[PDB]
């Protein structure tokens, strides 16, 4: 088992997270860590309005692929194990993210959409709208599939259980520096298991200035 | 196509053996500013200029004996449009480079204001000592002499002491280009000069920021400030932070929108006592800028106060003292 | 590793699109300049400079009535150990810009004693009607004021005409900087600066080439020149020569080797009657370098003479007329 | 339609001119273009009398190899020869002239395969490890059998004249001396139909002179 899934299937995680309020019962003077940025809801949507910039990003990588490296990719997933004329991603997104989506935006264009729940129905949807009862189930519709990249867009729920049991490969992160008020969080990512390797340049969307970060998994055990 | 790959090779074939090692540098002493694939955060651009020196750097004495590693020739670029360039890799503080540039346009060259608001940068420029070696025997302590705000409101003036009048006495330079952007915004002579060749001797010391240039262009304004002495350890990180927020107000004065700040380095140098400071700092990972914001109601040059601006959203690793002897 | 190939296109997502850019260039217009894969050659950073201000310069009017393309804040750099930069992609004669340099060491600013060797830069700015313009009525035809040369040998004397006698007069910049790069080589102040505030309006025009600064290291000596205003299809090419000569003569008479000119560019621009001219220039591929010999008698900065410069095995492409008049 | 040798042998020529001295008829208007550098040799030897810095650079792409890219080279010599599918080396030809203008002491040039075009000499009369060829239509049969990265002509005159006629030249590596000297042997005016400079190097100073590499690539004409 040292043929990892992840790294097999290329799962990727995805997401913003915005800096949260003290609760107004922090010390004296404040200390700052990559832990500063965690905030990723409140109350079933995004803690702020509308940051154009992080979600033209999002689409952007969600919505790339590069067919010339495909093939190198299907050579390295069945050996380990016409229909659509063009190739694409996987998007796997939790029910509370898949009803927080507005309406003329789902399913997400030119994106292969994967919905967790314990409660939905695969019928009263469309055929071209896949669902599935738990993680485990994810690998085996991956394993069927033609796409490029697999990127799992939260929420928290998601996004906890998918770390916890080792699934991602890089985690985009985007850096919202600005405060709002939340209620769900992102994972205390481990120093030791994932490290910064890329950040980008700095800009100013909607009254925010925001940048880029990527973490890489850690090949130390 | 990779035909021209080797191409690229030969073109390399007269490359210095870097297998050579220099400036007594630990391969791991970079270990994390090394491990980052791409480096885009503006930050880096003082960062890089800092690992340069350092592992290209050449060694040198200095006036003041401490020894340095210094290069000559750098320029650095930042988008005011789209945050302000506070250095997030160590704690800066701004409350004493804004009171020093008020102190600047108001015209003055009394240490004793800023010493009384607790702003101590020119302190030890003041001092009986510090005046006495520089053979200004009969200056009194803390009258620094035609510096900078001097020169900005009076280039020309004769200096006598910092208490006498020298209304309309000279020419007032900041007046000047205030008009010049406001009027003649495609002029080519938009400057700020503070190296008064005349007056450099009556100088507690000669300025490092020798001059300022504007620029102006479909309602936006840029600045190029020339430094010719620069102490990246220490220095930089304020010099940057000043003349962005200089940029941001005469952009405000005159109902344009800020938008480069450009830095030329002439001598960059890096205090042989800074060395470890600097290493601990390259290899911390910059956190989204600040933004900076100014009250809107102030419309001329001369009404700012300290209580119109404000720095917004700071995030930033801790304060690191650069002296080994801190 | 390849994922880090898709990871610098995530980068580049917010990247402009091509209908997006600026100017009106048509694509063929620079063919052969953008059909080479490496160009190392040192010429072009100059071609690529001209390229970036063609491509997204800004347009805007300025005081000529012609308009240009700009772009804000560049640096150039010359290794002068390896070649001497003069421009291969047209013709130039260096005659003029070397007597000119001669004509400023002296702390001339009479304007015959150029025309009288038939060296006519600065005839248009002597002739009564543009002293007239500047408003200097008072002034006889060809006395330009305290222009550069009074700059560099008396800063700050009271300037009265171009016959006079200034000995001893305000500040000798130019034996200054030599005397510090002789005796005191570390120093962070060797700089040479021409715009003097105080007596701009009484100079047929202000000065282009603000500064110059210098730096000394293992017995090589390096140059900064600051220029606040560049003519790219006319003026640069001759001020990277100028100055280029200038390194090499400071250098020689305090018994160092050159070793960089570094040029920085502030308001860089290029005329709108100039664009066909230099679409045809780009496209033409630099030839090596040629070299500079000084006459290696010459001691003191003062007793140069026009013989004592030879250029040699300068090879050129065919001699431009920039002006589309011309 | 179908292969040309040059790009399935991988063969190009290197070599250094000289401005030529020509002395009296209008100098100080005197035209110049790519044909202002065309001093090969004189009286056997070369026109200069040490370029160290030319030597380092003939000697570093000479001399270069990239095995990794050999697997993919020899895939195509086999395939265009309907040929099935120590260490590695370029190949190197000169003329019997040339070689006998080399010093001693350099022969055969390290790490290179030698090869060497004569009529009047033969392997008998040759002590080194070298290759004797007596026609250009054997060095195709020689670089069909041997094991080899690139291939690059040395020159001199009389060789590279026969390689650029019989168009057996892929790109030359070409050395601009810029400074004057007696020649009596020339390198062959280049068509610029045939061939365009698709990169220049930085400029240097060796030995007293300025000089440039420039790459000229056969065209699609
Ligand atoms: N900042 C960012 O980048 C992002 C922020 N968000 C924000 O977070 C909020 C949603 O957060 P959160 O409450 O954590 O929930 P999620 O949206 O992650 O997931 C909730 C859903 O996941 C399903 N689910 C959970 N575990 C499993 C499992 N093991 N197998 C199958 N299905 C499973 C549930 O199905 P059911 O209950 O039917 O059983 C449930 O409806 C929103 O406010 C949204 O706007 C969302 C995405 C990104
Ligand atoms: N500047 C540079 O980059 C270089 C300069 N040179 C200079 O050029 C000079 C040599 O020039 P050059 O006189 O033209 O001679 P070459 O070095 O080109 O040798 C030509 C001779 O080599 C043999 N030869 C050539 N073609 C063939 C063929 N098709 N089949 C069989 N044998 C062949 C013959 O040898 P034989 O008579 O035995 O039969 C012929 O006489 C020297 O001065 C040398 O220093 C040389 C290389 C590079
Ligand atoms: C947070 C966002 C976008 N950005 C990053 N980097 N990472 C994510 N996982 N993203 O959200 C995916 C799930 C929510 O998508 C939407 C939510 C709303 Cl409310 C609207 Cl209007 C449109 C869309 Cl497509
Ligand atoms: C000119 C040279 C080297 N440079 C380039 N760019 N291209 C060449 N084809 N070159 O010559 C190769 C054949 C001659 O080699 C030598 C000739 C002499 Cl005379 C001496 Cl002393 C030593 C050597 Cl290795
Ligand atoms: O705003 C300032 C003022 C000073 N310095 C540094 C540069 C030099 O290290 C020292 C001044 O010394 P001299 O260059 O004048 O020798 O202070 C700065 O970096 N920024
Ligand atoms: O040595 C020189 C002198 C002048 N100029 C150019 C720059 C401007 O195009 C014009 C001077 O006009 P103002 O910048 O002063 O407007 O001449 C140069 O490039 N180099």
């Amino acid at each position: 088992m040292m043929e990892q899934v992840c790294d097999v299937f290329d799962i990727y995680a995805i997401c913003a997270c915005c800096k949260v309020e003290s609760k107004n019962e922090g010390k004296k003077n404040e200390v700052f860590n990559n832990y500063t940025f965690r905030g990723l809801g409140n109350k079933g949507v995004l803690p702020w309005k509308c940051i154009s910039l992080d979600m033209k990003y999002f689409r952007a990588v969600t919505t790339y692929v590069n067919e010339s490296k495909y093939e190198k990719l299907k050579y390295k997933r069945c050996k380990y194990l016409p229909n659509s004329k063009k190739l694409q991603n996987v998007v796997v997104m939790g029910r509370t993210n898949w009803e927080s989506i507005p309406k003329k935006f789902k399913p997400l264009s030119n994106r292969i959409n994967v919905i967790l729940s314990r409660t939905l129905k695969k019928e009263d949807f469309d055929e071209d709208v896949y669902i599935i009862n738990k993680v485990e189930d994810l690998i085996v519709l991956l394993g069927k599939l033609n796409y490029y990249k697999c990127f799992i867009l939260g929420g928290s729920v998601v996004y906890q259980e998918f770390l916890e049991k080792k699934l991602i490969k890089k985690i985009y992160f985007t850096r919202i520096n600005s405060t709002y008020e939340c209620d769900v969080f992102f994972p205390e990512i481990n120093e030791n298991e994932y490290q910064i390797i890329s950040v980008s340049d700095v800009y100013t969307s909607n009254n925010t200035t925001l940048d880029f970060i990527i973490y890489k998994k850690t090949n130390n055990k | 196509d990779d035909e021209e790959e080797d191409d690229f090779v030969y073109f390399n074939f007269n490359k210095e053996k870097e297998e050579k090692n220099k400036n007594s540098i630990h391969p791991n002493d970079f270990q994390i500013y090394n491990s980052l694939k791409y480096k885009y955060h503006p930050e880096y651009q003082y960062l890089n200029i800092i690992y340069d020196i350092m592992m290209n750097g050449n060694k040198q004495s200095d006036r003041t004996g401490v020894g340095v590693l210094s290069k000559f020739g750098y320029i650095m670029k930042f988008d005011l449009s789209q945050y302000f360039p506070l250095l997030t890799t160590k704690k800066l503080f701004l409350r004493g480079i804004i009171e020093e540039l008020l102190w600047f346009i108001r015209g003055e060259t009394n240490g004793n204001t800023l010493l009384n608001k607790n702003v101590r940068i020119w302190e030890a420029n003041g001092t009986r000592e510090f005046l006495d070696n520089r053979k200004l025997f009969h200056r009194e302590v803390n009258d620094l002499g035609p510096i900078y705000g001097f020169q900005w409101r009076h280039f020309g003036a004769e200096y006598t002491n910092m208490y006498d009048n020298y209304e309309n006495k000279g020419v007032d330079q900041l007046k000047n280009i205030i008009n010049l952007i406001k009027n003649d915004p495609t002029s080519r002579r938009i400057l700020l000069c503070a190296w008064n060749v005349k007056d450099l001797d009556q100088m507690a010391l000669p300025p490092c920021h020798i001059l300022c240039q504007f620029y102006v262009f479909d309602g936006k304004l840029s600045c190029i400030m020339y430094q010719r002495s620069c102490d990246l350890g220490l220095g930089v990180p304020f010099n940057i932070a000043s003349y962005s927020i200089f940029t941001h107000m005469i952009a405000q004065v005159c109902n344009l929108q800020p938008a480069q700040f450009i830095h030329v380095l002439g001598n960059a140098h890096v205090y042989n006592n800074h060395i470890d400071s600097l290493k601990i700092q390259l290899n911390r990972i910059p956190y989204p800028f600040p933004t900076l914001k100014l009250n809107p109601d102030i419309k001329n040059i001369e009404d700012f106060t300290i209580s119109d601006f404000t720095i917004q959203n700071y995030v930033h690793h801790e304060k690191i003292s650069m002296d080994m002897a801190a």
